[PDB]
RNA sequence: ACACCAACGGCGAAAGCACUCUGCUGGGCCGACACUGACACUGAGAGACGAAAGCUAGGGGAGCGAAUGGGAUUAGAUACCCCAGUAGUCCUAGCCGUAAACGAUGGAUACUAGGCGCUGUGCGUAUCGACCCGUGCAGUGUUGUAGCUAACGCGUUAAGUAUCCC
């Protein structure tokens, strides 16, 4: 169902670690960040779904704005099976690293 | 207790042998041949 | 005197020419620290089997004042002195929880310093 | 997948350890390889062995080390002292 | 078929150039874009060699 | 655009030097009359958008100014930052994001980032950092200060209200723009400057006898005695603001 | 073996975590036992999964 | 600067290139006839790139560290050892154009035993799916027939047999 769009642009999926706090604007608000990236995307945007939290290995600083405080131990684990235009993925790091619940954003391209 | 030694057993796991490999120069390939060849083959 | 618990982390800096037993609790204040210095002897003869054995015993002997039972030791380093160091502590035979090794482990850090050439 | 045997010997001087290993679903033949009377590393020699199989699971690894290693600490403790 | 050979490789030199200009350190691709200039060169020296007037028109078109 | 009526005009004339007629700022006179530029330091405007429309030459600074307009009717004339684009848009205010050109108060922005025209206190125009290629970073915040790492190697907390132009300012290369012609110095309205050991006693400490004079006191000294190498000259008590000289 | 179809991925932590060892580190391909597809594909997943905090980049020595 | 991974491994024309991810982009290899029809090879002069040290300009400077300074050994020590340690090391933009820049082997095509390997793809077997066997090629390695060689050795990636070009 995948290879219908791919004429045309790439396919990619990010890995984003979160906040193990907040359950409330957690799944909300990064979707809403979805939705600017379905303004710049528009492609077969789907598959977004969550994934557990659990105790990863080591992790400190959080970076807060103005903040600096937060160690950590757990973290919720969203990953975005989306696919979009090569053009503007940098903007799409850019916001995976500036925003406050999502730390350690890695994205990857699968073949 | 008993007077047996399994950290020293245990040890050679990862051997501290990178801790006297690392006092000495950051030296290229030919000593690094040397100990990375006779390394080579003391595990086959 | 200290807070007066009897279980505490031991730490042994097994250098390549000398020994520090060094014996601190939970937080990280130390107790007492006594090296193959500290233990009269000093020169070539410091650094040896026979300085991780009396430096130790010199080292925990003075926490009878606490008489930990649950000791855990956390040696670092390379050296002739673990050896000795660890049939210190079995031998005063006190509730040895688990011994480990904390070395730094560099990952292409630094570059160590020129070859001795002797 | 069969299932192994160490097998040690003690004489005062020398430990041998002896690890006997056997098939994954490919058919191989182990040995036993005897580790040697020099200070040269037994247990890492034997574990390393078994780590370059990975035709051997890790219980099997593991009960064999166990066995290898309560031998060496035996060993130890009998020729610091005089056991024998 | 050879005028799809050059004028792909016109538009190789194209997008690779208008990738180089911006780009200024690529010290690699450089030989692609010589060897794209050299093999060219060669099929136009070999179509100059066989005709006058298809060449002609080769030069006209680009 | 020139005669913008926004030159302000009335000046006190040229490059003055004169307190009561004394020289107290010495090596000056010279020049064109170099009619200031009255910029607008302080955004009195927030949440308004503004595009530029011009880089004009300000002969008062050694970087450059542009011509700022709105969506009301005014106009004024800000510092531009390295990367203006012509027709790009500023904007100050509050909440307005980071952009290279437009102004926000230094509690709402995160910690590293270049930013020129800061404020040392609530109300003033502007202090730090505005000249050009002049940029200060920011280490991370604190209850009601900021430490920030102004251009001489220098940081600073400082008042967590105060308004700040993001941008690194532009005219850099004035670092390497040479005077070479030699008499360039002067249409500055800057008077050569004489040197101590070639004076008379009367005049500067090192007035000399023959020959090229030694420096003959125990320390080098300005021409009124105080010694001009390592004397730090600052009053001990002041603020205590500063975190570490760092210089 | 173990190469059960589906393409090791950083997600797959079950063939991952078989190659490491409890001290963390990568095995190389005479011990894994794979091909050297397998071993340089299960090594970038293995490290970007250390970038994640999956996997720690070294654990602390234990005894008894 | 990037441990284990690291392999007698992969890529690049060479120098070189290894923490991961993204973007742009070179080059290679394989198949079907899908197309053109010798467009080929080499290359004087020329042009590009070209480890490290060096130099201009500006940053930066933890470790290491010429020069230097002190301690030691020494008859002596400007040296090996040790303690400090500046240029340099890194980066931006250039210049320099040399190295045991080594495979001590210019390039290209055709032909001439094998064994043991590795890497990439292709076919058939086997299952219907990962294997696994043979293979078609290209590349990389190790022993080796013939032949060559003063000998050591090289030997389908020749230092073999021939042809071309510098």
């Amino acid at each position: 169902p995948e290879p219908q769009c791919p004429p045309g642009l790439r396919q990619y999926e990010t890995m984003a670690v979160l906040r193990p706090d907040m359950t409330e604007d957690e799944r909300l608000t990064l979707t809403q960040k979805y939705e600017e990236l379905l303004v710049a995307g528009g492609a077969m945007y789907v598959e977004v779904f969550n994934r557990g939290v659990i105790p990863l290995a080591y992790s400190i600083k959080r970076k807060n704005k103005a903040g600096e405080t937060n160690n950590y131990l757990d973290g919720i684990y969203l990953l975005f099976t989306y696919f979009t235009k090569p053009e503007s993925i940098s903007p799409l790091e850019a916001a995976l690293v500036t925003d406050d619940d999502v730390i350690r954003s890695s994205s990857f391209k699968i073949r | 207790n008993e007077e047996r030694l399994l950290n020293r057993f245990r040890r050679e796991v990862m051997r501290a042998g990178v801790i006297q490999e690392c006092k000495r120069r950051r030296y290229f390939e030919n000593k690094q041949e040397e100990k990375k060849r006779k390394h080579r083959e003391a595990a086959k | 005197s200290a807070r007066k618990i009897p279980k505490g982390v031991i730490h042994v800096q097994a250098s390549f020419n000398n020994t520090i037993v060094t014996v601190t609790d939970v937080r990280g204040r130390v107790v007492s620290w006594a090296s193959a210095g500290t233990c009269g002897f000093r020169g070539t003869k410091r650094g040896t089997p026979f300085a991780a054995q009396t430096a130790a015993g010199n080292a925990i002997r003075t926490v009878v004042e606490q008489g930990m039972q649950r000791a855990e030791v956390m040696i670092k380093g390379p050296g002739l002195g673990r050896d000795a160091a660890l049939r210190a502590i079995r031998r005063s035979g006190i509730l040895l929880s688990f011994v480990r090794d904390v070395t730094p482990m560099p990952h292409n850090g630094c570059r160590p310093p020129k070859k001795r050439r002797v | 997948k069969p299932r192994l045997v160490l097998k040690f010997i003690w004489m005062e001087k020398n430990i041998g350890l002896a690890l006997d290993q056997t098939i994954p679903g490919h058919g191989t033949v182990p040995l036993s390889p005897y580790y040697f009377w020099p200070r040269k590393d037994a247990w890492e020699e034997l574990k390393v062995l078994l780590e370059n199989k990975p035709w051997i699971s890790q219980k099997q690894m593991i009960i064999l080390l166990n066995q290898a290693t309560d031998i060496i600490n035996l060993w130890q403790q009998s020729g610091g002292n005089l056991a024998s | 078929s050879v005028e799809f050979q050059v004028f792909c490789f016109t538009n190789k030199i194209r997008r690779l150039t208008l990738h180089l200009e911006l780009h200024k350190k690529d010290y690699s691709s450089q030989r692609g874009l010589r060897k794209t200039l050299g093999k060219r060169q060669r099929l136009l020296a070999y179509l100059l060699k066989i005709n006058g007037v298809r060449y002609k028109e080769l030069i006209s078109k680009l | 655009n020139p005669r913008n009526n926004l030159i302000s005009g009335q000046r006190r004339c040229g490059k003055g030097r004169n307190a009561r007629g004394i020289i107290t700022a010495r090596h000056r006179g010279g020049g064109h009359k170099r009619l200031y530029r009255k910029i607008d330091f302080r955004r009195n405007e927030k949440d308004i958008y503004g595009k530029i429309v011009t880089i004009e030459y300000d002969p008062n600074r050694n970087a450059y100014i542009c011509l700022i307009h709105y969506g009301d009717g005014e106009k004024r004339y800000i510092l531009h930052p390295r990367g203006a684009i012509i027709g790009d848009t500023i904007v100050s205010g509050t909440e307005v994001p980071i952009k290279m050109g437009n102004a926000l108060p230094l509690t709402d922005m995160p910690l590293g980032t270049a930013i020129h025209n800061i404020e040392i206190t609530l109300g003033r125009g502007g202090q730090l950092a505005r000249a050009a290629g002049a940029v200060a970073k920011l280490i991370a915040k604190e209850g009601k200060s900021a430490t920030l790492k102004l251009p001489s190697g220098e940081v600073r907390l400082i008042s967590k209200n105060c308004s700040a132009t993001v941008g690194q300012v532009g005219n850099v290369g004035v670092n390497q723009k040479r005077l070479g012609r030699a008499g360039s110095k002067r249409w500055l309205g800057k008077r050569p400057v004489v040197r101590g050991v070639v004076m008379n006693p009367v005049d500067h400490p090192h007035g000399g006898g023959e020959g090229r004079a030694p420096i003959g006191r125990k320390s080098p000294t300005t021409p009124w005695g105080y010694p001009a190498l390592g004397r730090r000259s600052r009053k001990r008590n002041k603020y205590s603001d500063n975190f570490i000289i760092r210089r | 073996p173990i190469q059960s179809g589906d393409r090791i991925d950083y997600r797959n932590m079950s063939l991952i975590s078989r190659f490491i060892s409890e001290q963390g580190k990568i095995l190389s391909r005479r011990v894994n036992r794979l091909t050297l597809k397998q071993q340089r594909l299960i090594t970038s997943a293995i490290k970007q999964a250390r970038i994640l905090s999956l996997l720690p980049f070294l654990n602390n020595e234990k005894q008894f």
